[PDB]
RNA sequence: GUAACUAUGACUCUCUUAAGGUAGCCAAAUGCCUCGUCAUCUAAUUAGUGACGCGCAUGAAUGGAUUAACGAGAUUCCCAC
RNA sequence: GGAUAGUGGCCUACCAUGGUUUCAACGGGUAACGGGGAAUAAGGGUUCGAUUCCGGAGAGGGAGCCUGAGAAACGGCUACCACAUCCAAGGAAGGCAGCAGGCGCGCAAAUUACCCAAUCCUAAUUCAGGGAGGUAGUGACAAUAAAUAACGAUACAGGGCCCAUUCGGGUCUUGUAAUUGGAAUGAGUACAAUGUAAAUACCUUAACGAGGAACAAUUGGAGGGCAAGUCUGGUGCCAGCAGCCGCGGUAAUUCCAGCUCCAAUAGCGUAUAUUAAAGUUGUUGCAGUUAAAAAGCUCGUAGUUGAACUUUGGGCCCGGUUGGCCGGUCGAUUUUCCAACGGGGCCUUUCCUUCUGGCUAACCUUGAGUCCUUGUGGCUCUUGGCGAACCAGGACUUUUACUUUGAAAAAAUUAGAGUGUUCAAAGCAGGCGUAUUGCUCGAAUAUAUUAGCAUGGAAUAAUAGAAUAGGACGUUUGGUUCUAUUUUGUUGGUUUCUAGGACCAUCGUAAUGAUUAAUAGGGACGGUCGGGGGCAUCAGUAUUCAAUUGUCAGAGGUGAAAUUCUUGGAUUUAUUGAAGACUAACUACUGCGAAAGCAUUUGCCAAGGACGUUUUCAUUAAUCAAGAACGAAAGUUAGGGGAUCGAAGAUGAUCAGAUACCGUCGUAGUCUUAACCAUAAACUAUGCCGACUAGGGAUCGGGUGGUGUUUUUUUAAUGACCCACUCGGCACCUUACGAGAAAUCAAAGUCUUUGGGUUCUGGGGGGAGUAUGGUCGCAAGGCUGAAACUUAAAGGAAUU
RNA sequence: GAGAAUUUGGACAAACUUGGUCAUUUAGAGGAACUAAAAGUCGUAACAAGGUUUCCGUAGGUGAACCUGCGGAAGGAUCAU
């Protein structure tokens, strides 16, 4: 795969059979979705929360302990940011590379990547403009993404 | 594993333009369609042509081969383009004449040359009316 | 992406049944290679096949009989009618005799006999000899 | 000067001193013969134009060949008048 | 609004700015009228259809118009354009793409015939008219049938058999004979009758009509493909034949002839198109490393394609065909013992949304019960309610493809049923009795796989439904705008009640409720990892030059030399200095990168794969016309720079010449900044994404193990390097069952047992990557890109 | 009441002139080609390490093949430290 390069991995996580809570943990629901919440208060974003869950404290996983995805706990909290993460982290690499780009003119290699990064935030995009969790008129042009990220 | 042409249910456009695109490169089905036969082909694309015999002509053979072909140079009636026809047996030269009238036709291979006979792709088969088999067999007169 | 998955799951047991093999796992397994194979099982081509259920597509190990010679798939399915049944069993299987071509009929996925039994058509999804 | 063939691109020698006019261009405002030859423009053109070039005596900042726009410049033809 | 028979921008006026299009609009071509059909024939197709039927158009070219139900008519009119007539010069008349016929054009097509008798049409209409249409003529366009000889006797042969006593008696048959003899028939010909409108022809027939020379059968061939001569005479690389390979140069099986022989045969060849052949157009079904062909490489719209999952079950009866033990029987047929196939009801949480009337046949029940061998044997019939025999009204249905069956699909054609046109192509006739009044079977059926209409299924494929709930349901209960028949004695009104709409405000009823983590992808995160990228720095000799220094005869460069510099000390030596390139050795069957490319050092800026991951989002994906970014070298602009090396040029050799190869110099040349160019044997000459089929190292990441080395600050906490086993990805390599024409190979395998997705390219060799036209570029050129004509091979791989 | 020529405007619209634009056909003095055909002249470029390995892209030069620079490729005459 690697829809961006000749790259083949299969670095993934594959995630347990157990479709219920793991055996030696406590504090159910409650306090996990208020330490969640609370992550989110400080402002970190799901794909972090995630980390520290299964870091710091035994939530393995979100969604088989609660039965709700961190995300759509953040949306049942009416504590989601204004884009998601998948185009914010994006957009936030093509600021990245053309906030250098126009310093270091001739990194060819650099204007490459730029239009990759970019043409993924499109095809990223096309999709959350067809599924409506982005509104209708969205396209990242240049000098207002700036704006989104800052 | 995908033999390059789509496999789509939805692909016929596809399927069908490649061929439209592709039989070009086919030879029967190019000149058919560009109309090569009435543009070029001195007989404008048909079967036979008539004509008025402007000179007798000994044609060398090719190299393999050595003779002189008793060919004969014709301005074709039809439209006004001098082709050189052949006479196709032992002692007909002397049978067809200068200045007179001759009916063509191709010599067996679609507008390429018959064997040895360097650029004549037509053949002498009447004169003035009477066939140049008739003729030579001794069956049928020249008139007048 | 892969396009198909009876393809690489009727693909992977001929690979098998070329050398010999007792046995394939099948990866993927949907409810269309099931019935399939379900159909193979019918008349004796395939012995019998477990469905481990890993949660996901999950996947199928199926055991041979080395009596399966020619097992694939008709990739796009083409919309069959009972008129032009016989046109596809005399281009695909060995004369008349045995060899199955499987239609996913609305009556549900059967093979040429069944379906003329029945007198329904519908698609096709692939044969076996 | 010789040589395929019928007009010669291979040979050979001697160089006007140093080099032998190359790329280009032309009967050009530069061609004597000359009203050059071929085409074109006309009924008819020593004129005009486009080609041809052993060019009496063309030619590379004594600049050569182009060249849009400009011209009370020299010239030819056409329509209106 | 006008006009029209009428609808309509059909036209007018006034408004708005719309409408078609990469699913190919519009423009160009058609040697294009469409269709029913036609030729070829595995299936799939390809090519054609001017032409017997249907429809459209036109009557030399446009336009106009009257008459009429009907025309923008043309065997009607008017004008103009073209061409044409007669003219007494003032005028007049024209329209064969109706029949026949003539020109012309051509490779290319008939009689200026007879008739309304059939088929029909028209009219005031049984009668008249009809170049519609039929009849004859021309007519090898095609198609059917099938003459050109059959039979014995006489002389030779041969072939099965009695014993092969050498016998052959030849007692049977297969032929050969220029010997022989009678019987046959039309091909012709003609009284006749039939046929016909009249005739001709057929059909049938008096009389005549067969004997090898005739009542005469040809046409193309005999080297191969390809059936058939190594036979005579002639020619002698000529004449010629020869589709193709080839034959002929003095003995030709190929030329021209004779004789034999062959293939088809009243036909046979010839030329040009077209189908099969042709898997050389490939959907079925091609080919692409080297034979033609992977588009330099990545991104990307359209396009094509796109993982899995939602009712599976298990049963609880009845009914259809076909073989079942069989004939259960009179060589025609039904029953169980007993199955297979295809089905409806019924519930297992399963629900076809269900109402108001009509219709409910009906017992879930009884109104008297009881016709009655002791009988839960059977109905004259009907309280309370079934509904599923039964609509016609309600009245809402989250939509398609797909497939089933049916409907109307003109005839002719095609397939095909029946029938002795003498047979057959045909035809739709015929058949059978008293054949005096007769009777009677036929003129079937089938495909027309597009679209539309109904119909049943709901496997495959997509779409939405409940996410800020504006979600669902009701004996909940509240107000609104409603409308609305029935009685209010007569309709009409104010408020009513009552029924039915829809709207919020509440009440409840639910599982007080509500969507899988793809060994598909995106993103985050972790310690890495690279000669990936850029910008600035740091270094190293070397090369050339310069300053000084020491030596006194050469140095260079060669296969050999010569140009070349040198005593004013060249070359060599040393101490320095400068300049511009360049990154040696390490350097590998090793790394990174989309490709091109990238090897001194440090720092900065961004990025990137791989691995790990019980993180996150949840189909966001694959490939991609158009459209884009990067793109060696050379080349072009303009600035720096110019050390080395070196197109051009100078010049020495060699040479027969050598403005080349070798020698010495040497501009442009880029190494650099900005801007172009956009091609390379841009190569792995192998598209990408995806799945499966079978030993060793080595790069990167991770997991274990070693009481291995180092580790000292006390034993080491380790860490690194190393060793073994282990995976994920990488660049590979060595042996091999399948593949390929082979060389060969981790894909070039899973391919006549042919289908995972998808883009690009090729169709013998030349001409030719040429001309032309666009397009881009400062130019050089780049992209796209033909044809005429030419040719029987060119080419790939392996063998000697 | 009928009613002819005549003529007033309207739309339909041929046809005429006049340029335009596209398509097809086609003349042209000259110029620069390409293919074929006997091989006639000149060399010998390629096939062997073809006597300078071959070839590609590009740039320049030259009677002609060709030669040379730069970068690349083995389809190399090396599958090697």
């Amino acid at each position: 795969g690697r829809m961006h390069s000749a790259g083949k991995g299969i670095s993934s996580s594959a995630i347990p059979y157990s479709r219920n809570a793991p055996a030696w943990f406590k504090l159910s629901s409650e306090s996990v979705i208020e330490q969640i919440v609370k992550y989110a208060r400080k402002g970190l974003t799901p794909s972090q929360i995630g980390v520290l869950l299964r870091d710091a404290h035994g939530v393995t996983q979100a969604r088989v302990i609660t039965g709700n995805k961190i995300m759509r706990i953040l949306k049942s909290n009416g504590l989601a940011p204004e884009i998601p993460e998948d185009l914010y982290y994006l957009i936030k690499k093509a600021v990245s590379v053309r906030k250098h780009l126009e310093r270091n003119r001739k990194d060819k290699d650099a204007k490459f990547r730029l239009i990759l990064i970019e043409s993924r935030i499109h095809r990223l995009a096309r999709y959350y403009r067809t599924v409506a969790v982005l509104p209708p008129n969205w396209k990242y042009e240049s000098a207002t993404a700036s704006a989104l990220v800052n | 594993m995908g033999k390059g042409k789509p496999r789509g249910l939805n692909s016929a456009r596809k399927l069908r333009v490649h061929r439209r695109n592709n039989r070009w490169a086919e030879n029967n089905y190019k000149k058919r369609l560009l109309g090569t036969a009435f543009k070029s082909s001195p007989f404008g694309g048909s079967s036979h042509a008539k004509g008025i015999v402007l000179e007798k002509l000994g044609i060398e053979s090719k190299q393999p081969n050595s003779a002189i072909r008793k060919c004969v140079r014709v301005q074709l009636i039809k439209n006004g383009k001098k082709v050189t026809a052949f006479v196709p047996n032992d002692g007909c030269l002397n049978f067809v004449d200068e200045n007179d009238e001759v009916l063509l036709a191709g010599f067996g291979r679609k507008g390429k040359a018959k064997g040895d006979i360097p650029g004549v792709r037509f053949k002498v088969v009447k004169v003035s009316g009477v066939s140049l088999l008739a003729l030579w067999k001794e069956k049928k007169e020249k008139p007048r | 992406t892969r396009s198909s998955v009876l393809a690489d799951a009727l693909n992977a047991i001929n690979n098998a049944e070329k050398t010999g093999k007792r046995q394939v796992l099948i990866r993927p397994s949907s409810k269309v290679i099931i019935k399939f194979l379900q159909v193979m099982q019918k008349h004796g081509y395939i012995g019998e096949f477990e469905y481990i259920d890993d949660h996901r597509s999950g996947k199928i190990v199926v055991q041979l009989n080395g009596r399966l010679n020619k097992c694939g798939v008709i990739s796009p399915r083409f919309n069959v009618k009972i008129g032009d049944i016989e046109k596809w069993t005399a281009n695909l299987l060995p004369a008349r005799q045995f060899g199955y071509v499987i239609l996913t009929t609305s009556a549900g996925i059967m093979d040429h006999e069944e379906a003329r039994r029945k007198h329904v058509s519908g698609k096709i999804l692939g044969f076996v000899y």
